[PDB]
């Protein structure tokens, strides 16, 4: 149980975090669509500033 | 209330630096038969695709705003029950 | 010699699983679609022996089943097939494997449609790895065998079914993409967009562009030949599997990592191999070292075979990485032993669970005086993992051993240390074994025979396919010469192109 | 001089065809007792 | 000059009767009039077959150009709405609403997104823009009385009313920027200079043009509609209404923006790296079929945006070559979640297991759509993103290539595991259809199209990569006549 | 009255607009503020006109078509607001957010 365990820590590292991220990222979509009208008009004033620095 | 005059602060920043091309044409001889002569040869197949568009949005509208009073206790057949005028895709909680 | 042959013993057992859905008869149990899957796969393998007793012509290099088709002309894809002696050994044991994996298969009564399906597309799938002289269809035949795989394990396996195929299908579909990333970065180097594998070895490629290709290539095969820091998928995908299924992943899945070995990192990629052939070989030896130590400190009957198959793997590992016509020869001779000898051990773990029904070995104790001929025939195959001479798990081993410290590529005090270490698993392999063989069936006090194990027996047809196995384990064992006239006119050159390199 | 392993191989094949479809009628013990049953590994 | 919208005006005749028979007939209109919408988009389909022997030419007084790459994307949207009608003629005459007011909002679609391919002004471009959005808004919220459905058009109306009117501030200013000048190749002769103005117009068109491809920061509406949305309506807005979004992006980013290239370059790299990773790992953790074929399809734009910014004629040959084959797996999988969902209640996974004893054909079709989705071999998707990584790695990119593939991985977890519980699950692990499948009929009213396009799509999705040697070439025809 | 103010004025009201969109609670209020945004554009579109191709005007008539699509979007939106409050009792889009975890 021990070059196993790590690389089944990588494992328990990155088949977590895939996971996790997954459960993480979930509550990017909340409802409430005057949300989804911020995250909409913050890339479009995070677009100009990416491209014209 | 920082986005939008994130935004107003932007659209000033590029109004005011932009060079506009200012043509100094004198213009719109009684832009009646000039708005309408462009229906016809420029922007024909815009306006004859906003007449598809209003029909569909007197359809779905319409469609959408009455009251179905034609049979509004009809769930027409059942394999596993659906209620009417209400997508199969039941809800449930896991 | 104008007929595809390859061709057809590729594209055979998948056109002919599509016959197996409407198999008529359905009488409870699938019988006749049983039957149906050996006749595709018996006369498949048939043909595999038709074109080589007559047109192989061997001692000779480069392929000589040679169809190069047109299949994307836009891309630059061929369905160029082709076996030289690197391929047609492989070729001959999947074809020879994989019949006696569907004689095998006959208690498979749980979904036989959806089972002689599955194994003859991973039939037709297996032999498409070694025979296709491509890259986006040896990418494509690859992971060919992914779902045929994932839904042979997850369906017919053990308890932790689920979790054993889904660890495996991630570490087998998250590394074959190192085989698309380095094939087309091989394909488009230079002004070349040629994605053959005979054109792609004669292309010369930079030293420090050949050091990621071979980094590419080794995560890519050190998962499916199981190097061990990328081995884990391995003792839990063959801890609950079946003995059909073990035959397929030990003895031909194995081997295709082992196989593209040769082919991607030693002919096309010989300046990096020259620099990444010592840490192969410290990573060969801890290969032997840990799965020996591992398979002897686990419970498990079939983890203990599948931690032992880690450790045979091991001497190809060495013989790869040696640079010796006996070097390269005895490692394409450990691919072809440890292929028949997995296989049968795997079927006998097989048959000992069917009927113990424990797989825990301290449950167990003296099941060899209840089936007597199951018992005679585990020890002659588990003596032929032990590289007892008389077989060919020893002279496999033997060319590594003779082979690695005869080279001129290393050093005097590294050439020492490894085979003093290579050689602690001449020991090793009967420490776990013989005490398995010993704590199973050696022994006057048997199980409670009551829950489990109440029957007992031994079939004729669980002794045919151990006898047909040992044909060729015995056989190589007695005359290796059977098999190293297919290999020398291609070793020959395999190292000689990598002995161009080798003054660094 | 050296043994050949196509002259041995194509003799022995057609035995080894004949014999796995001759093979699978004689069995015992996956028809009677069967406690395995349908499955394989459970 | 009216010749090279037969296609389209083919469909609005179609469109018309469809309506107008429902008006007359009533009711009973239902039981013939999908059929002749069928009819209506197959002859539209076979006269964009003549149309591509000619060479090209551009009508309506500047206003519409019938190339190749027309062509094709005028193909698809009605391929799409041909499988749309073929499922939603059982699935919306169950719900009890109107059959031939259904397709008449299904077709205005069609043509508003066939017109947005060959589009090149911009009032030609906006009006069939809003064509395309105002109907879709009214066949999300079709059923009308779920709260679900209901919430789901309004979400998609407040979006997309707000894109649409970001998308024009955008064209206005085009309008401006040059002297005039509504014709997208009259603007690339004005402007090239790379101005503030010039950004600000790109940023604001690209804000619409990926509301309807769906990358992430504009994705919102996509997983809100679709489990709220008609099933089939959710099978055409992420094919049809996905490819006209993507014909637009062509036709405004090539033609409009010639000068203004790597920066919008720059823009979709940082819109497919973040939609390959928020559209397959955010599918990863879900349990509805509907909303994780929705992060799919955020994902799957992720893929096809790799061949998007590599500006190539070989990387818009993969970004086509993808979305056709993605059309025969997302009407081959969404068929299979309609036609689970009319032989039972409550499509969502775990729902589905112990299957493949009871509806096979359903079996068959959901995994081989969906094991194509994840890309494996030898089926069709598979073909498509192997082109769309060999057109990654043949300029630069190796890092949308990297993420293009450890994406694909982590997507193969999530189709698997409804592959997982519908073939791999014992029949004592099944929640629904434990004796309750009703014993799949194939003779009532709509599940016989239902089945033709259940097997026409995994013919064409475990045939369409072995046998794409003739796509191959219909494709790379139509990226000549790009800029 | 020159371009610059007029173009002020529009991103002004496009500005007004979007606080409308996102800070408003009412469901009605929400496509009140998408006609700011419509006619944001066309203070633009009508702003260009004047001053940049007066002769053959053509973003007046691109003005013309905006009108008719924001007249079709608000009928059909305000279809979609009477069909939330046929079921929800409520026009409150603080009580719409029905698909969270």
């Amino acid at each position: 149980e021990v070059d196993y365990n790590v690389v089944d820590g990588v494992v328990n590292l990155t088949g977590f975090v895939t996971m996790v991220t997954g459960e993480g990222l979930k509550y990017l979509q909340n409802g409430r669509a005057q949300f989804y009208a911020l995250i909409v008009l913050l890339a479009v004033l995070g677009f100009v500033i990416f491209s014209v620095q | 209330a920082v986005v939008s005059l994130g935004v107003f602060a932007l659209l000033t920043k590029m109004i005011l630096q932009t060079p506009w091309q200012l043509s100094s044409v004198p213009p719109t001889p009684d832009s009646i038969t000039t708005i309408g002569q462009h229906f016809f040869s420029d922007f024909l197949l815009p306006f004859e695709l906003a007449s598809v568009l209003l029909l569909m949005a007197l359809i779905g509208a319409v469609v959408l705003a009455r009251r179905e009073l034609v049979l509004e206790p009809e769930p027409i057949l059942g394999e596993e029950v659906v209620p009417p005028l209400e997508l199969p895709e039941r809800p449930r909680e896991p | 010699s104008t007929f595809p042959w390859l061709t057809t013993i590729i594209l055979f057992p998948i056109v002919a699983a599509l016959a197996i859905p409407f198999i008529p008869d359905p009488t409870g149990k699938g019988r006749p679609i049983r039957w149906y899957a050996l006749a595709v796969g018996l006369i498949d393998f048939a043909l595999i022996v038709y074109a080589f007793t007559n047109f192989y012509d061997l001692n000779t290099p480069g392929m000589q089943l040679w169809e190069s088709y047109d299949w994307i002309p836009e891309i630059g894809l061929r369905w160029s097939v082709g076996a030289d002696g690197l391929s047609m050994p492989l070729i001959l044991l999947t074809g020879f494997i994989t019949t006696l994996a569907i004689l095998a298969a006959w208690p498979v009564t749980l979904k036989p449609r959806l089972f002689y399906f599955l194994m003859l597309a991973m039939y037709g799938g297996q032999i498409a790895v070694f025979a296709v002289q491509d890259m986006l269809v040896f990418f494509l035949a690859w992971e060919l065998e992914l779902i045929p795989v994932y839904l042979l394990l997850a369906i017919w396996g053990g308890h932790k079914r689920q979790y054993a195929a889904t660890k495996f299908i991630l570490y087998t579909a998250g590394s074959s993409l190192f085989i698309l990333v380095a094939g087309l970065a091989m394909a488009f180097y230079g002004d070349t967009v040629s994605f053959d594998m005979q054109t792609l070895a004669a292309k010369d490629y930079a030293l420090g562009f050949q050091l990621l290709v071979y980094a590419g290539f080794l995560v890519a095969y050190g998962v499916k030949l199981p190097i061990v820091p990328l081995h884990t998928w391995l003792p839990d995908a063959h801890g609950e599997a079946t003995a059909p299924v073990h035959m397929l992943l030990a003895g031909i899945l194995l081997k295709m990592g082992g196989y593209a070995l040769i082919r991607m990192n030693v002919d096309m990629l010989p300046a990096a191999h020259a620099k990444f052939a010592p840490v192969l070989v410290i990573l060969g030896v801890v290969n032997i070292i840990y799965a020996a130590l591992t398979s002897y400190a686990q419970r498990n009957l079939k983890r203990k075979i599948a931690y032992s198959s880690i450790s045979h793997i091991g001497f190809v590992l060495i013989g790869i990485a040696s640079f010796t016509n006996l070097g390269m020869s005895g490692a394409v001779l450990q691919m072809v032993s440890h292929g028949l000898i997995g296989a049968s051990l795997f079927f006998l773990v097989g048959a000992t669970y069917d009927r113990t029904h424990t797989l825990i070995l301290e449950e167990m104790g003296g099941v060899g005086q209840k089936m007597k001929k199951i018992f005679a025939m585990f020890t002659a195959c588990s003596l032929a993992s032990l590289a007892l001479p008389g077989m060919s798990g020893f002279v496999a081993e033997l060319m590594v051993f003779i082979g690695f410290a005869t080279s001129d590529a290393y050093s005097l005090p590294f050439r020492v240390i490894v085979v003093f270490l290579a050689a602690v698993g001449v020991i090793l392999t009967p420490i776990y074994l013989l005490s398995m063989l010993r704590e199973i069936f050696y022994g006057p006090e048997n199980k409670e025979l009551v829950e489990h194990e109440a029957l007992v027996d031994a079939e004729p047809r669980e002794v045919f396919i151990i006898a047909c196995l040992l044909v060729p384990i015995i056989g190589i064992g007695l005359y290796p010469k059977l098999l190293t006239q297919i290999y020398d006119a291609t070793t020959g050159q395999v190292i000689a192109r990598a002995r161009e390199v080798l003054p660094t | 001089a050296v043994i050949s392993v196509k002259p041995i191989l194509l003799a022995m094949t057609p035995v080894f065809i004949l014999l796995c479809l001759f093979f699978g009628t004689r069995n015992g013990f996956y028809d009677t007792d069967q406690y395995h049953g349908n499955g394989s590994a459970h | 000059n009216a010749g090279t919208i037969l296609p389209e005006t083919i469909l609005i005749v179609t469109l018309l009767v469809v309506l107008l028979a429902d008006l007359i007939q009533g009711r009973q209109a239902d039981r013939w009039t999908p059929y002749f919408a069928i009819v209506g988009l197959g002859g539209a389909i076979a006269t964009m077959i003549p149309l591509w022997t000619q060479p090209a030419t551009i009508s309506f007084f500047g206003s519409f150009i019938s190339d190749h790459l027309s062509l094709f994307f005028r193909g698809l949207i009605a391929l799409s709405a041909l499988g749309t009608i073929l499922m939603s003629i059982r699935y919306v005459e169950q719900t009890g609403s109107s059959l031939g007011e259904f397709m008449t909002i299904l077709l205005t679609a069609t043509v508003g997104g066939m017109f947005i391919a060959g589009a090149q002004e911009l009032v030609f471009i906006f009006v069939a823009l809003e064509t395309l959005s105002i109907a879709s808004y009214l066949l999300t919220g079709y059923t009308k009385r779920d709260s679900r459905s209901n919430e789901a058009a309004l979400k998609y109306l407040l979006i997309g009313a707000a894109s649409s009117a970001i998308f024009l501030y955008g064209s206005s200013l085009l309008y401006g920027l040059s002297g005039g000048h509504t014709q997208l190749p009259a603007i690339a002769q004005a402007l090239s200079s790379e101005s503030l103005g010039l950004v600000v117009a790109l940023v604001f068109v690209i804000a619409g043009i990926s509301f309807k491809i769906s990358a992430v920061p504009f994705h919102q509406w996509t997983p809100d509609v679709y489990e709220g949305a008609p099933t089939p309506v959710v099978a055409f807005l992420s094919v049809g209404s996905k490819a006209a979004g993507f014909a637009l992006a062509i036709r405004f980013l090539t033609l409009a923006f010639p000068s203004v290239t790597d920066q919008w370059q720059l823009i979709f790299t940082v819109l497919a790296i973040l939609s390959m990773i928020l559209g397959n790992v955010v599918a990863l953790a879900q349990t509805s079929m509907k909303r994780m074929l929705a992060y799919s399809s955020i994902g799957q734009a992720g893929f096809v945006m790799i061949g998007f910014v590599v500006g190539t004629e070989a990387g818009y040959a993969s970004m086509l070559f993808y979305l056709l084959v993605y059309l025969f797996m997302n009407l081959g999988a969404f068929t299979c979640v309609i036609l689970f969902s009319l032989r039972t209640g409550t499509d969502q996974i775990s729902e589905y297991a112990g299957l493949y004893q009871k509806d096979p054909l359903l079996t068959l079709g959901l995994s081989l759509c969906l094991l194509s989705l994840g890309g494996i071999p030898p089926l069709a998707g598979f073909f498509g993103k192997i082109y769309l990584f060999w057109a990654g790695w043949q300029a630069g990119a190796y890092g949308l290539v990297l993420l293009g593939l450890l994406t694909s991985v982590i997507s193969i977890y999530y189709y698997i595991r409804v592959v997982k519980m519908m073939v791999v699950k014992e029949p004592q692990e099944m929640s629904e259809a434990v004796r309750n499948y009703p014993e799949v009929s194939w003779s009532s009213f709509g599940l016989r199209p239902l089945q033709v396009g259940l097997v026409m799509t995994v013919i064409a999705t475990s045939l369409a990569g072995i046998l794409a040697n003739p796509l191959f070439n219909l494709v790379n025809t139509a990226v000549w006549d790009v800029p | 009255m020159q371009l610059t103010y007029v173009l002020i004025l529009a991103a002004l009201l496009f500005c007004i607009g979007i606080y409308g969109l996102v800070t408003s609670r009412n469901a009605v209020r929400v496509l009140m503020s998408i006609e700011l945004l419509l006619n944001a554009v066309n203070l633009n579109l009508i702003g260009f006109a004047n001053y940049l191709d007066g002769q053959q005007i053509k973003g007046q008539v691109f003005a013309v078509f905006v009108i008719t699509v924001a007249a079709a979007e608000a009928a059909v939106g305000l279809a979609i607001i009477l069909a939330i409050y046929r079921n929800r009792d409520t026009v409150d889009m603080e009580k719409f957010n029905l698909l969270k975890w």
